[PDB]
């Protein structure tokens, strides 16, 4: 649908 | 008259038609004021004759398969306040004649095949409230200057389009706009300072563009501002202090920019901030203490920056924090025990810093912590026995530190622990039997420590898929009970003092793709059973041991092995058993007692002559013509 708004996906180790 | 879907004017004239969810197909009286044919699976062009219903105030064709252009004639309908064309296959330009719909309020073009530019004519629509054209991949060009003329604009979104250039200063004229969403587009240049004039702005989503320059200071004058998503752009300069003046702001995401300067002290005034993401920037300074005043913060991600100093103790004041990511910074000092007062913490990642001292035991009292990632620091001391208290611990990485002493037995208490990496520390003593109690343990990496003693099949939990004990002082014999681990994929025991024969029980680990026994004291003959594990695919490393005898004939069944290293042993006989392994990329046979001839195949010819020179009798032969 085109994506809904979202934040930066968080990355961890 | 009264039939379902049909509505009538008081004079008895057909007024509205509404049809939905009837799973039709194919293509598709003038008093009509409202027409909804929606979610009908309709195909074909929009009939050009639509423009003929002079009384139409509403047209909803959305959620169909309609193709072709948006007929210019659609714009003959002067009384239209709602045009809903979204979720179709519609192509072409948005016609200039759009400016002809005087009282248009709602315009939904989103999720189509549309192209070309937003016409300069939108400026003529003075009642327009919502314009959503997003999800048109080829909608292109700059947002026209004339957009500043739609004074009733509330919601604007162009997201996932090819919209480009700078946002016009005109945007500052939209005094009623609540949401500007243009994200994952082609936008470049600076956010215009005039955006500070949009006094009703709540949500600004500019993320995933090329936006450059700095974040305008004027954004701190938007008092109704709730969410600011500007992540993954080219943004430069310092984070504006004035942001601390937006009382309603709950979400700030600046992640993945070029920002420099300091995290502003003024952020302490934001009483509503739930989520602060600064990840992947050039931010320096220390985490300011006033940030611990933000009482509602759930998510703090400051990872991948230049932040220095100590993690403040007053962090205990953030009682709702579930997620704290400061990894890959310059943080020094102890991890504060007060961090354990945030009882909701799900994930802590402090990896890749200068943190020193002991791991404070209190952190292990957190009952909801799934992820503890402390890897690559200067941490030392013991792993606290309190590690057993941490009930939901799933992923634990302590690797790359100075940790000393024994792996505490109470780790056996953790029934959800999946993944544990303690590699590269100073750990001593034995791998504790109690670890057999971690029922969920899959990945276990103890490599590069001082661990010693023997190794028991009883000691390891049978769900393990990955074991790396390499580079330790481990000794005695590889236990027969190794065969109890049938899930085990990779097993790396290398650089230990391990001894004896390889137990035939090894054969019953049927998932094993990688076996490294290298640099040990193993002796005797390589068992035939070792060739009975057809899952061996990635590597078999037997090198730097005392193995003797010949390469077992069963080795021909190693049809999936890509890498084989037997080098630096006492092995004798010839290589014929290996000649048919078509998938073997890498063969190290050097420093053995091998002898005999190898065929002139390009494979063997790729073997270094120095490798044949370190053997007894090895040479490449040429076959006879016959
Ligand atoms: C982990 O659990 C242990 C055992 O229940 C806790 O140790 C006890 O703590 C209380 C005070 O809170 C003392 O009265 C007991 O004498 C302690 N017992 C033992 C056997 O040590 C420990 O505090 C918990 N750790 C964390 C980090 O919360
Ligand atoms: C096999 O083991 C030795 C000793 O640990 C190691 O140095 C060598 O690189 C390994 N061979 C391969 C192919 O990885
Ligand atoms: C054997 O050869 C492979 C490939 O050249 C190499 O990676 C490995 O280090 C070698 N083994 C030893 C013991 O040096």
């Amino acid at each position: 649908d085109y994506s809904n708004p979202g934040h930066h996906p968080p990355r961890h180790n | 008259c009264n039939w379902t879907g049909v509505k009538c004017n008081r004079r008895g004239e057909v007024s509205e038609i509404q049809l939905k969810e009837k799973q039709l197909q194919g293509s598709l009286l003038k008093s009509l004021t409202s027409l909804t044919l929606s979610s009908l699976q309709l195909t074909g062009v929009i009939p050009k004759e639509i423009g003929d219903f002079t009384e139409l105030e509403l047209l909803d064709l959305s959620d169909n398969s309609l193709s072709g252009d948006i007929p210019v004639e659609i714009f003959r309908l002067k009384k239209l306040k709602t045009l809903s064309l979204n979720t179709n296959n519609l192509e072409g330009h948005i016609p200039m004649e759009i400016g002809n719909l005087s009282g248009l309020v709602e315009l939904m073009l989103f999720d189509n095949k549309l192209s070309g530019e937003i016409p300069r004519s939108i400026g003529e629509l003075k009642n327009l409230q919502v314009l959503r054209a997003g999800g048109n991949k080829n909608l292109r060009g700059e947002l026209p200057w004339e957009i500043g003329n739609c004074e009733n604009l509330v919601m604007l979104g162009l997201a996932e389009t090819s919209l480009s250039g700078k946002l016009p200063a005109s945007i500052g004229n939209l005094k009623r706009v609540q949401t500007i969403a243009i994200y994952t587009s082609l936008l470049s240049g600076p956010i215009p300072d005039e955006i500070g004039y949009c006094t009703e702005l709540q949500n600004l989503y500019l993320y995933q563009n090329s936006i450059s320059g700095s974040i305008p200071t004027t954004i701190g004058g938007l008092k109704k501002l709730q969410s600011l998503l500007l992540w993954q752009n080219n943004l430069v300069g310092k984070i504006p202090t004035e942001l601390g003046n937006c009382p309603e702001l709950w979400l700030i995401d600046f992640s993945e920019n070029l920002l420099t300067g300091t995290i502003p002290r003024s952020f302490g005034k934001l009483e509503n901030l739930q989520e602060l993401q600064l990840s992947v920037n050039q931010i320096s300074g220390t985490i300011p203490e006033e940030l611990t005043n933000c009482t509602k913060l759930t998510h703090l991600e400051i990872d991948n920056n230049l932040i220095t100093g100590e993690i403040p103790s007053l962090m205990s004041n953030l009682r709702s924090l579930t997620m704290f990511f400061a990894w890959q910074n310059k943080l020094t000092g102890n991890i504060p025990q007060s961090l354990s007062q945030c009882r909701e913490l799900q994930a802590i990642d402090l990896s890749y810093n200068s943190l020193s001292g002991s791991i404070p035991k209190e952190i292990f009292g957190l009952r909801n912590l799934t992820k503890l990632l402390l890897l690559s620091n200067d941490l030392s001391g013991f792993i606290p026995p309190d590690i057993g208290n941490c009930t939901n611990l799933y992923r634990l990485r302590l690797n790359g530190n100075r940790l000393a002493g024994s792996i505490p037995s109470e780790i056996g208490n953790l029934k959800n622990l999946n993944f544990v990496d303690i590699s590269e520390n100073r750990l001593v003593g034995s791998i504790p039997p109690a670890i057999s109690g971690c029922e969920s343990l899959e990945f276990l990496d103890l490599h590069t420590n001082s661990l010693s003693g023997s190794l028991l099949g009883t000691t390891l939990p049978k769900s393990l898929k990955f074991i790396d004990f390499s580079d330790n002082a481990l000794s005695s014999t590889l236990p027969p009970g190794i065969g109890l681990l049938t899930e085990l994929t990779k097993l790396n025991l290398a650089k230990n003092r391990l001894s004896g024969e390889i137990p035939r029980e090894i054969s019953t680990c049927r998932s094993l793709q990688l076996l490294n026994l290298g640099e040990n004291d193993f002796s005797g003959e390589i068992p035939d059973e070792l060739g009975q594990i057809p899952s061996l695919a990635i590597s078999l490393n037997l090198s730097c041991n005392r193995f003797v005898g010949e390469i077992p004939s069963r080795f021909s069944d190693l049809k999936n092995l890509g890498v084989l290293d037997v080098s630096h042993n006492q092995l004798t006989g010839n290589l014929n058993v290996l000649t048919d392994l078509q998938n073997l990329v890498s063969l190290n046979i050097s420093y053995n007692d091998f002898s005999g001839d190898l065929p002139n195949t390009p494979f063997f010819r790729r073997l270094p002559l120095s490798d044949l020179a370190s053997n007894r009798g090895l040479y490449i032969s040429n076959a006879i013509s016959t």
